[PDB]
RNA sequence: GUGAUUUCUGCCCAGUGCUCUGAAUGUCAAAGUGAAGAAAUUCAACCAAGCGCGGGUAAACGGCGGGAGUAACUAUGACU
């Protein structure tokens, strides 16, 4: 493997305007039962998920009283 | 442009001022384009049915089910649906 | 041995059709794999075909197509070779699916469902000759089989599956025809179910 | 005071050029070269048009951003810009469209059979003794190595090698000229 | 980079038609509207139509008898301020504006060099934005002339890190709580060691707090309050430099110390319990509140903004005598606090169980509400200067905005990609800046719950953020050993 | 396969022996609550139940991997990898197995 | 070719697919006849073959999304 300046270069940046646009365009789906998918347009999907919840999951009790306490 | 008060802060009332020049023009001789050159000078550089690109990317396609008339399809004449074998 | 044919057909097939029984479709539905195809293979299409439609009234069949067409396309069929119903509707929809993938050199469509629903009979009526073996006994087709039509679309039939639901009966599998009734041991303990499902008026006219 | 004004025939717009096209009725005996009230008519029959045009321009979609100064592209967060549609009037080009499709006989030979193009990955090779990556052509290219070798092991052979390279270079240039003449 | 999908063909052919210019037609078919305030006022039956939204303001001024500004809204359904009929008898709700506009903070001034280690804490002077203090990972603090972007008056005198700096609420002295358990005071204009290092704690100092000016004896100076990892809460008078009297209620480390408007210190600790001390009772805790499940970090009061400046309003003036000073400070506190006429200061708690609690420790010992919805620990919480908005930051990259009166949920501010370490309000309670574990700082516009600007320029994490009092500058700094000032 | 069954069977006897503090009787429930800390009691058993599924998935995957091996070396390495991941799943239960 | 009988109007109101008693004024390379004005230019008429006109054919090579608009002339159906 030769040395090169690619490899140590960023490849897939994205900006805040695109992030906000795509995130706002995931609560307007309106699925059609007669449209089928052909391609999916690879996107960073772990940044556009996470609709708001109301739960706030349980806290870890093991960090205060382990078991010998 | 000045404040209007008839159209809110969006649309103002505008005013013009004449700066220059100020010319008149009368027609002289002309030389008109030939048909071939006219058809060769209006060219768009060249840079899909049922296929659409959604927002988010998402190349999608329509499938267009037909019309389905079940007025055909004579249902099978099973023996229990024939009243001839009625046990009375 | 057959769940290894299922995933192989799903892998090789561009478009899947899930076949149901017009008598009771919600029992033969076999959801259980649509969650899979949705999670791991979203680029596959999965339409419904509801055949054996000449064994139910016409309003029943229309109602079932309507109530099923709120998830997938769900065409309605009747598979004989000479006298069929729906062959043109299926052909002129496979032609659409083939035009959409106009740069793939061929498309494959796979038939899946419970046993004894008519997967082989649909291929036979589409092609108009006896291509794959059909028989009233459940376990007829055992391995997958390729079959060509139109030079650009292949059809694949496979054996019929029953998802291993750890509930819901031992005597429901019987009445969704899966078991070869020659092997159940005391077959007289199941007749109350037949009396419950059917009508007295209908049962009185067939024996007589 | 009114930001609006009515005209019988509706003005046509080209927002892609910021242009209006009015086709209402003029008065031949108003704009004559000697009429006193000439400017007070021109400047107003054009001012109503400009009013309609600003009304139309101040209602387009706006494009905001969240960047800041230094942004290599353009606008920052404190600039709203109007998204202008495309022009419609067919205005002629100035040069014809570019098309030059010659096959040069290599694109014919390579395509009769199945010679595909190369991946065009990199320019370096690996020299074995020494232990460097020694551009194949681009700095002391592996070609120009028999030139400064400290012995060749058979007229000077290195100069003959240079001549044999130059012959192929000139042949390639001649082939190119011939293809371009075809 | 990743691109927004391009517009289609039919959309391009659509975008050329004539398009939708509004006209404000006539337009006074008059609707009877109900002018009603937020607190209690419903003041009284007027029937206007489509009139100037700045004339509604004048209506209210001449009606309530002052000619002030008023913001408006309707039908608290989507609760949005002819614009009431373009989309669709109708009521009207209003709030006072106290107009003092703060332009956003967009650009970036010079990246000031400085210490030789990371920068831990930073604070702005309460009287002018021209000076500003930073304590850093070396054994020193520094003062910066923000007027010319230059250093000044480095304050040597510790021998371990400086973990918190505070500028007294009169602009007279600065206090530096350090790692070595000393506490030192310094003169702004000179830079000399004002005495020796106060001490008495066995482990490091976590937080400091000052006596609010509207309670200090005129002719005297405010006092201190110091938290320490050992668990003690110590008081200090800055003339005799004597430990007045300590408090030793908690058992684990204590995180933060406050000082209320009636003389009630509040303190949350790593013992999952919030205690309410007292100063008129020589320092015996009168209330213990145990509601959280994990330990507590960064308690925060409802008036901790007004209590931070003490008669130095947004106009940069000064007092000449404690007589006028005390009246100005009382006026400030009443302007901020008096929304029913009582001392209705509330408290908000932030703990490692993802949930915050809304206390009114005076009226009762029960929480008014339990604010919940985060998914990781909540590191920081803050009240609006006018007290009717709570903002909370958390290690799950989000920020949440709650209605600060009863504790409802309003909105979420997404946009960071790493943990949010702290947040900060502006003077007019309309913007909000925030710093994060990744580089960028972000400015949010609360009036619409969106992102206004996103400013990078640091190179490593960012630990502090401080907006000025008159909104002129924003200071930040962190792991890259540079100070940074952002302006408009 | 044999070691997989071994660990799974050592865990089943723990998951089927303890008395399921929820839905027994609101007297014994509260007594065991004041005696063993119901939270920790349920947490340790959920830890063991989770390990029981992790081990089974590891065993299931590495058999499928082995059936494509082409030499004694590679097959042996896959065996050791599987047993090591099992051992490392188990060695994290030092605290729950000591409380239980 | 098929394989008793009974079923077998099959995805083709597909006419450029497997043929021609039938055709046309839809077009039409280049050629040739008419007009303007000094002339390049522009326009009228005549037109070889394929493509729109149509009959016809049943195990039937291989070839295919349907229904409208009836070209605001197209650079091999650039469309809607
Ligand atoms: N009444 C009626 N019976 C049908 C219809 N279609 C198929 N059948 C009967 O149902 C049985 C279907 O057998 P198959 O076509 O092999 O069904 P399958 O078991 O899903 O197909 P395999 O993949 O070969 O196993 C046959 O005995 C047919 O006689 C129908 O449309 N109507
Ligand atoms: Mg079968």
């Amino acid at each position: 493997v030769q040395p090169d300046r690619r490899w140590f270069g960023n490849t897939r940046v994205i900006s805040q305007d695109a992030l906000q646009h795509f995130r706002s365009a995931l609560g307007e789906t309106q699925k059609d039962t007669y449209q089928v998918l052909l391609r999916r347009n690879k996107l960073p999907m772990s940044l556009l998920e996470e609709k708001d919840a109301d739960e706030s999951p349980k806290a870890r009790i093991l960090d205060t009283e382990s078991y010998a306490d | 442009s000045y404040k209007s008060d008839q159209g809110g802060k969006r649309l103002p009332r505008i005013e013009l001022v004449e700066i220059g020049p100020r010319l008149d023009f009368k027609i002289g001789r002309i030389h008109t384009p030939s048909p071939d050159m006219v058809t060769e000078a209006h060219k768009k550089p060249k840079q899909k049915k049922n296929v659409e690109l959604d927002i988010m990317g998402d190349k999608l396609g329509r499938i267009h089910m037909g019309k389905q008339d079940l007025g055909k399809l004579q249902t099978r004449k099973m023996k229990g649906l024939k009243s001839k074998f009625d046990q009375g | 041995r057959i769940w290894n044919e299922l995933y192989k057909v799903i892998d090789s097939s561009d478009v899947v059709i899930h076949v149901l029984d017009a008598r009771d479709p919600l029992g033969t539905r076999c959801k259980s794999v649509e969650e899979y195809m949705k999670k791991e293979t979203p680029h596959k299409h999965l339409i419904y075909v509801l055949n054996k439609c000449d064994l139910v009234p016409t309003w029943v069949a229309a109602a079932w197509v309507k109530h099923l067409s709120k998830e997938r396309p769900t065409l309605a069929f009747h598979a004989s070779i000479t006298n069929s119903f729906g062959k043109g509707s299926l052909i002129q929809l496979l032609r659409q699916f083939s035009q959409l993938h106009t740069d793939r050199k061929q498309i494959s469509v796979g038939f899946i469902g419970y046993p004894n629903t008519g997967k082989s009979s649909i291929i036979n009526t589409l092609r108009k000759k006896k291509v794959c073996q059909v028989a009233p006994i459940p376990g007829e087709t055992k391995v997958w089989q390729y079959i060509t039509l139109m030079k650009r679309i292949f059809l694949i039939d496979c054996p019929g599956i029953v998802p291993p639901s750890s509930k819901d009966s031992e005597e429901d599998i019987l009445f969704r025809g899966v078991v070869r009734v020659e092997h159940v041991t005391h077959p007289e303990q199941y007749i109350p179910g037949v009396l419950k499902r059917c009508q007295v008026k209908h049962l009185e006219r067939t024996y007589e | 005071l009114p930001v609006t004004v009515e005209k019988p025939i509706p003005v046509v717009y080209d927002l892609g050029n910021l242009a209006a096209f009015d086709s209402n009725v003029l008065d031949k005996n108003d704009l004559d070269s000697s009429n006193a009230r000439r400017e007070e008519k021109i400047k107003s029959l054009t001012r109503d048009n400009v009013q309609l045009l600003i009304n139309q321009l101040l209602s387009l979609p706006m494009k905001t951003t969240t960047e800041s100064v230094g942004g290599t592209g353009g606008q920052s967060s404190v600039m709203t810009l109007l998204q202008l549609p495309d022009p419609t009037t067919d205005l002629p080009r100035e040069k014809p469209l570019p098309k030059a499709k010659a096959m040069t006989k290599w694109e014919k030979f390579a395509a009769k059979k199945g010679i595909k193009p190369k991946e065009r990955a990199g320019k370096m090779i690996y020299d074995e003794a020494s232990g460097e990556w020694v551009p194949k052509w681009g700095y002391k290219g592996a070609n120009k190595k028999l030139d400064d070798q400290w012995l060749v092991e058979v007229i000077d052979p290195r100069t003959l090698n240079r001549a044999e390279r130059k012959r192929l270079v000139k042949k390639n240039e001649k082939q190119q000229r011939r293809n371009m003449k075809n | 980079s990743t691109l927004i999908p391009p517009p289609s063909k039919k959309q391009k052919k659509e975008a050329q038609l004539p398009r939708e210019v509004a006209i404000i037609p006539k337009d006074l078919p008059n609707v009877s509207i109900k002018f009603q305030a937020l607190d209690t006022g419903d003041n009284a039956l007027r029937v206007p139509g489509a009139i100037s939204e700045k004339q509604l303001e004048e209506l209210l001024n001449q009606l309530n008898g002052t000619s002030v500004p008023y913001t408006f809204s309707c039908t608290i359904k989507a609760s949005d301020p002819y614009s009431s009929l373009i989309k669709p008898q109708i009521t009207l709700l209003y709030t006072p504006r106290a107009v003092f506009k703060v332009k956003p903070v967009t650009r970036s001034s010079s990246a000031i060099a400085g210490h030789g280690s990371t920068i831990l804490c930073s604070a702005f002077a309460p009287h002018t934005s021209s000076r500003m203090v930073t304590g850093a990972g070396d054994n020193t603090a520094r003062i910066w002339d923000c007027d010319t972007q230059t250093p000044m008056h480095t304050l040597k005198g510790h021998y371990n890190w400086v973990l918190c700096v505070s500028w007294s609420p009169d602009g007279e002295v600065i206090a530096t709580g350090s790692m070595d358990n000393t506490i030192r005071l310094w003169d702004p204009k000179s830079g000399q060691c004002l005495g020796d290092a106060l001490r008495g704690h066995s482990k490091w100092i976590t937080s400091l707090s000052w006596e609010p000016i509207h309670l200090v004896k005129p002719g005297s100076k405010p006092r201190l309050a110091s938290s320490s990892k050992d668990g003690t809460i110590k008081i200090w008078d800055t003339v005799s430099r004597v430990c007045q009297y300590t408090m030793s209620g908690h058992t684990n480390s204590v995180s933060c110390v406050k000082w209320g408007g009636q003389g009630l210190l509040y303190s949350g600790s790593h013992d999952r319990t919030v205690r309410v001390w007292d100063i008129n009772s020589q320092g015996r805790c009168i209330n213990i509140l145990k509601s959280h499940a994990h330990w507590v970090n960064h308690l925060s009061l409802s008036t901790d903004y007004a209590l931070r400046i003490g008669a130095f309003d947004h106009t940069g003036k000064k007092p000449s005598t404690p007589e006028e000073a005390q009246k100005k400070a009382l006026e400030n506190y009443e302007k901020i606090c008096k929304k029913n006429g009582n001392s209705e200061e509330m408290m908000v708690t932030a703990s490692d169980d993802y949930t915050m609690f809304l206390w009114n420790p005076l009226k009762s010992t029960k929480p008014i509400a339990r604010m919940t919805g985060h998914q990781k620990l909540v590191n920081h919480v803050a009240f609006s200067p006018d007290g009717r908005y709570i903002v909370s930051a958390s290690f799950d990259n989000s920020i949440k905005l709650w209605d600060g009166r009863d504790g409802k949920f309003i909105s979420t501010f997404r946009g960071h990609v790493a943990s949010v370490y702290q947040v900060a309000w502006s003077s007019d309670c309309r913007l909000l800046v925030s710093c994060s574990k990744d580089t960028t700082l972000k400015v949010w516009d609360v009036r619409t719950r969106k992102l206004s600007v996103d400013l990078p320029g640091h190179k490593d994490e960012v630990y502090t953020v401080d907006w000025s009092v008159d909104g002129k500058r924003v200071c930040s700094g962190g792991k890259d050993k540079m100070v940074r000032l952002w302006t408009h | 396969k044999y070691t997989g069954e071994g660990f799974v069977e050592k865990f089943e006897d723990i998951l089927k022996g303890f008395p399921n503090i929820n839905d027994v009787h609101p007297f014994h429930r509260d007594l065991m609550d004041t005696l063993y800390e119901k939270n920790h009691y349920k947490i340790s058993l959920a830890a063991i139940s989770r390990a029981k599924s992790l081990v089974e998935q590891v065993a299931r995957d590495y058999v499928r991997l082995l059936k494509f091996g082409q030499s004694l070396f590679q097959c042996k390495q896959l065996k050791r990898a599987a047993l090591g991941r099992m051992a490392t799943i188990v060695k994290k239960l030092r605290d729950p197995l000591a409380y239980l």
